[PDB]
């Protein structure tokens, strides 16, 4: 679940790591604060 | 073409991209495949055709 | 990866029989392998059933027997019985030993036969001699013979131990053989019907003596236990108290060339200062006088030993003193009858003969001290004080154990001593009334516990009600609080948890100075601790009560006043055989929340008014004055340099100035040295006693089989770090048979090396001292996965109280008391809340603690669990691990020895980096969420609960809180505040410290704020991640240290950890599932 | 030399890191061993030689 290319997303370098780690933090910090304001 | 994760890795160091704040950057790397970038050069010429 | 040998040699030697067959069993975390296992499991099963043989097997399944992980060893041998003699009967072909009655002053304390003291079992009592504790005499003794049967072939040094240990062991069972050995029951107790026609200390003795042979390793070891191990059969009250006495003396010898300071609690600065030894020479004829006694009494070769050092007196040669100074505590109890120990005490000598300007100028600095602890909070109108009631009675899980009486909570009976669960039956029968003060008088005595410490009298101990506890709560917390920065209380100066614990005598030592050092444990039937004492504390709250305005804080103080007044009389319960003694005693002792800073206060007020009669006749300077409890010490500078002359004439005007005030005492005065009964320094170089009984306890506790060798493990590593050093393998026998469990009566288990050293519920010991053991490896992560699932258990009897009507009241009575009107929201989470603390009652955790040993050992039997990926500490160290690099460095020397009788790789690493500077929180008391705790509470919650509460959501944080006592609008402002986001790292710094024994052992004593370790520890800082980088640098470190451990030499690291993993980390530390017993811990100071 | 990991110490310490975001300097680290610097110090000389 990530909006990037497939030949990315298979890899195994650094930055293709830093990146799907990074931008599932920020879904998962965008959801919680949906999660505060719904509550 | 370019490699997509080469290209999104310049990118991403250019834009600094931080983690932990919520920020407007994160949407500049919404479709940056290719197989678009042959969709729009198929369709600009095409429609500039017909 | 020794010990698994060592076990198997033990079954092989101990059983030896073609009947005794021996069951591997295995587990690997890779499924076929597993399967593989479960396999040769199956078939073993099945051949052990079929008397075929196994030994066929053990090839076919090679890589479960090369690369897979060990649990534990079954074991089919039938009863057998009496084969202990059957194999001890070589290791006795010498003398039987003959007591000698005449030695102890008392009838019964001498090891004659148990029927010339108790002819009928009905008056019969093992509890003279009881050793408390669940692990046998037979234990010991085939411990011992395995140990000397495997090293029977070894030719070295260790022959030369071997033929010494032989013999003690030989001197040692030519005396068992001679009658028997008795037999223990199922509870470790040792009856009549075995004792009947037997010496009634011999249990006692024997343990004592294995344990002391087993600490053999030179000469003059042999020479000292053989020399105590052969007295100690007849002597039992005037031994250890003889060789340990000299040693207060002794450190007024030895000339300081080089010191040690203290600045703050655990700091140093070490002083290259020189002091010589200004003794004066009646001492010497005193001393003199103590070894002609040491000779009376049949000991030869260690006054020789003690007599040899004094031609030079140098420090060089003076560990063999502290050598000595432990081999004196290492001999057993001195468990005499309540009676005859309260005598010890109960002997008065009260005068209308002392001075009157003495006492009154002591009532009068009494007052003034608890005025300067109580100005602050009486007169600004603290809550504590107002609600002081309420304070002590969420407080009463930190008291003493009350007497027991019965109880019912619905459909039980209960003989609790604990005070909570009193209360929780007085107030359902209308019985609770704490504002009415019972009197203790003859309709109502006061019964008694004992404090023992060998070599020492016995000290007593109040066991009295709940409204005592109650009133003096509150007043007594801010008093200590006040203590927490005042220098001169040694019991509680410290910055919330630390003790000054390395003195503060050594910054004004020199040519001019002395210091006055003086025993005061004696201290409690003295005419100072009766009226004078208690009513200048009744004066400073009349001057209290005058210094507030509010009607509940004036009231909390009368009755603290009023427990002081009927403390002023008080008699004591205490029977003989069948009829009950009741005397008068209208004084001070333990057993209470006031006594200890009390007695602190009162004898610094007395050291105060003392040294103000020295004045007199000298000119000095007050510099520092110290009291903690059994001991105190005051130093004093001069204006020139001291003599013989003026050491003599200030002792002997002490001496009489104590007996002016009707007050015995040996006193002791120096230039140079203290003794004490926690540590003792000489030539500014700080020792410590290391008189801890391993196989032998001062009282029965309530731990399993277990637990009690973790905490024998933990005393075997801090007697080893003091100097006193065992064998290490006679105590894996001795935790392997206690660990040892019987499923029928020929099946038994024991576990292995990789069950018993992982971090949990369960950890008994680790495969290297000095070293916990982590995991890297798929198998320590995969059961250390398996036991967190396991820890958490369940108690049928707290459940089962918690459903009662009682404790429903005492729920609802809390509430109403505290806040209302949320009686279904907060309520229930305040039950929730009591269940934390009724867990100090033992069967409770009898129940839990037998239930997660069965739920173990039934997969200790079966093969292993997969435990549903729930995260632990290995999980992390797994991933840490593969971003290393080390390589070989070298370390110069630049530290100070100030602890000769440390093993020397531990001292090596002493020598080379530094002793531990700070102490940072095991508990986070300084943490915000923990100061509302300590204010409004004294309540622990454990870090594992903390540490889970933060990991919730922003709600039930506030219900957490508020069942503990603490109120709705402090907790709301915390959570608005957003201080707990300040806090997540403190308390995951105190988490992992626990989980690790950071400060818990030898690792409390290395300093990682080092600038040497630093440089080594070369980790790149990326930043914004606190949390990863600290594990990181934290781990490296360790690394680091155990390496420089196992194998003395030293390495560097380097860890290029990539972002990515710090990222994929920082998910996984707020998840975390782990736990440290809290029976494994070892404190070094105890 | 100077050792690797302390000089690797320095230089992080120097450009102050950020594990939070994509950044360029990051991968200024990439290759900075010995065994590399003999192998360019000799290739260079070698070749100018050759």
């Amino acid at each position: 679940e990530i909006k990037i290319a497939d030949e990315v997303k298979k890899s195994n370098k650094e930055e293709s790591k830093q990146l799907l780690e990074v931008l599932k933090t920020k879904e998962e910090h965008q959801k919680e604060v949906q999660y505060e304001i719904l509550q | 073409l370019v490699s997509t994760e080469a290209q999104i890795q310049k990118m991403s160091q250019d834009l600094q991209l931080e983690a932990l704040t919520i920020q407007s950057e994160t949407q500049f790397l919404t479709g940056i495949n290719s197989q678009a970038a042959n969709d729009c050069f198929k369709t600009l010429i095409a429609a500039m055709l017909s | 990866g020794k010990y698994n040998l060592i076990l198997s040699e033990y079954l092989s030697f101990i059983y030896n029989s073609q009947s005794a067959v021996q069951i591997p069993i295995y587990y690997s975390s890779n499924s076929e392998l597993e399967n593989r296992c479960i396999e040769f499991h199956s078939k073993c099963l099945e051949n052990s059933k079929n008397g075929l043989s196994l030994k066929k097997l053990f090839v076919e399944y090679s890589d479960v027997i090369e690369n897979a992980t060990l649990l534990s060893i079954l074991s089919y041998s039938y009863d057998k019985y009496n084969a202990v003699e059957r194999k001890l009967v070589k290791y006795a072909k010498g003398k039987p030993l003959e007591a000698d009655l005449t030695v102890n002053e008392l009838d019964y304390e001498n090891n004659k036969i148990t029927s010339e003291l108790f002819p009928t079992a009905e008056e019969y009592t093992d509890l003279l001699m009881d050793p408390a504790i669940l692990t046998s005499l037979s234990s010991n003794l085939n411990a011992v013979m395995f140990w000397l049967e495997k090293h029977e072939n070894d030719v070295a040094e260790k022959l030369k131990i071997y033929k010494r240990r032989l013999d003690l062991f030989t001197i040692v069972a030519s005396t068992v053989n001679k009658y028997g050995v008795p037999r223990h029951n199922a509870k470790y107790r040792y009856e009549y019907e075995v004792m009947k026609d037997k010496p009634y200390y011999l249990v006692t003795w024997a343990n004592s003596s294995i344990e002391m042979l087993m600490s053999v390793f030179s000469h003059e070891d042999y020479l000292i236990a053989r020399e105590l191990i052969v007295l100690s059969y007849s002597n039992r009250s005037t031994l250890a108290k003889l060789v340990s006495s000299p040693m207060s003396i002794l450190v007024a010898l030895v000339d300081i060339n080089g010191t040690f300071i203290t600045n703050e609690e655990l700091e140093l600065e070490f002083s290259n200062k020189y002091v010589r030894a200004i003794v004066p020479d009646q001492t010497f004829d005193e001393l003199k006088q103590m070894l002609d006694n040491m000779r009376k009494a049949g000991l030869t070769d260690i006054p020789k030993m003690i007599q040899d050092w004094l031609v030079d007196c140098s420090i060089e040669k003076f560990p063999l003193m502290a050598k000595i100074y432990s081999w004196s505590f290492h001999v057993g109890f001195r468990k005499q009858k309540m009676l005859d120990a309260a005598l010890d005490q109960l002997k008065t000598e009260y005068t209308e003969d002392v001075d009157d300007e003495m006492y009154r100028e002591y009532t009068m600095l009494i007052r003034d001290e608890v005025v300067k602890m109580l100005e602050e909070p009486v007169k600004h109108d603290d809550h504590l004080l107002q609600d002081s009631e309420l304070a002590g009675l969420l407080s009463m899980s930190s008291a003493s154990n009350g007497e027991s009486r019965q109880l019912k909570f619905g459909r039980k009976t209960i003989f609790s001593t604990k005070k909570n669960m009193h209360v929780m039956d007085d107030m359902a029968n209308g019985r609770y009334t704490p504002g009415i003060i019972p009197p203790v008088n003859v309709d109502k005595p006061i019964p008694l516990g004992r404090r023992d410490v060998p070599g020492r009298r016995t000290r007593i101990i109040f066991i009295l009600p709940y409204e005592y506890f109650i009133a003096q709560h509150a007043v007594v917390e801010k008093m200590l609080i006040y203590a927490k920065h005042t220098r001169e209380y040694a019991e509680f100066y410290s910055q919330s948890n630390q003790l000054l614990s390395y003195g503060d005598v050594t910054r004004f030592l020199s040519n001019n100075s002395m210091v006055l050092y003086t025993d005061v444990s004696q201290w409690d039937s003295s005419q100072h601790n009766t009226q004078p004492f208690r009513k200048g504390i009744i004066m400073g709250l009349d001057m209290l009560a005058n210094m507030t305005n509010d009607a509940r804080v004036i009231q909390t103080l009368n009755l603290y006043k009023q427990t002081q007044i009927n403390l002023m009389d008080s008699y004591v319960q205490i029977p003989d055989g069948n009829v009950i003694k009741k005397i008068q005693y209208g004084a001070v002792a333990s057993g209470e929340k006031q006594t200890k800073a009390a007695n602190s206060i009162a004898n610094l007020a007395l050291i105060k008014t003392v040294l103000s009669r020295i004045s007199n006749k000298y000119s000095f300077a007050t510099k520092i004055i110290r009291v903690d409890g059994d001991d105190n010490y005051a130093v004093l500078q001069f204006n020139t340099e001291v003599t013989k002359q003026m050491v003599q004439d200030v002792s002997n005007d002490v001496r009489e100035t104590y007996a002016r005030m009707n007050t015995k005492v040996k006193a002791l005065v120096s230039t140079v040295g203290i003794e004490i009964a926690k540590r003792y320094i000489a030539g500014g170089k700080i020792f410590f006693r290391a008189g801890i009984n391993l196989l032998n306890n001062e009282k029965k506790g309530q731990s399993t089989q277990w637990d009690q060798a973790a905490v024998l493990y933990s005393n075997y590593i801090v007697n080893r770090l003091r100097g006193f050093e065992t064998d290490r393998e006679f105590i894996l026998t001795k935790i392997m048979q206690m660990t040892s469990v019987a499923i029928t009566g020929s099946l038994r288990l024991f576990p292995s090396e990789r069950v018993l050293t992982t971090n949990s519920t369960f950890k008994v010991f680790d495969s290297e001292d000095f070293i916990i053991e982590y995991g890297t490896t798929d198998d320590e992560v995969y059961i250390q996965r398996a036991f967190m699932s396991l820890s958490s258990q369940k108690s049928g009897i707290a459940d089962e109280i918690a459903a009662s009507s009682t404790f429903k009241n005492y729920v609802s009575r809390l509430s109403e008391q505290l806040l209302f009107s949320k009686n279904n929201i907060v309520s229930r989470g305040i039950a929730l809340t009591e269940k934390a603390k009724l867990n100090s009652y033992a069967p409770i955790s009898l129940e839990k603690r037998r239930a997660q040993i069965s739920a173990l050992l039934t997969m200790l039997q079966k093969p292993v669990t997969f435990k549903s990926s729930k995260i632990t500490i290995n999980d992390i160290l797994r991933d840490i691990k593969p971003f290393f690099t080390v390589n070989e460095a070298h370390l110069p020397i630049q530290y100070q020895k100030f602890m000769p009788t440390l093993p020397d790789n531990v001292q090596y690493i002493i020598q080379c980096i530094g002793s531990r500077t700070y102490q940072i929180e095991d508990d986070g008391s300084k943490s915000a969420i923990s100061r509302l705790i300590s204010k409004y509470s004294v309540y622990k919650p454990s870090i594992e609960e903390l540490y889970k509460v933060i990991s919730l959501h922003e709600n039930e944080i506030q219900l957490y809180l508020i069942s503990l006592g603490i109120p709705k609008i402090d907790a709301d402002t915390y959570v608005g505040s957003k201080i707990y986001s300040q806090d997540k790292y403190r308390i995951l710094e105190s988490y992992v410290y626990n989980l690790l024994s950071i400060n818990y052992g030898c690792y409390q004593l290395f300093d990682f704020n080092s600038p040497d370790l630093e440089k080594l520890i070369r980790i790149p800082f990326k930043g914004k991640i606190p949390a990863v980088t600290f594990i990181l640098h934290l781990y490296a470190k360790l690394e680091v240290i155990n390496h420089a451990i196992k194998n003395g030499s030293w390495i560097s690291l380097f860890c290029n950890y990539p972002k990515s993993e710090m990222i994929k980390l920082w998910k996984k530390m707020w998840n975390i599932t782990s736990l440290r017993s809290p029976y494994t811990n070892a404190n070094f100071f105890q």
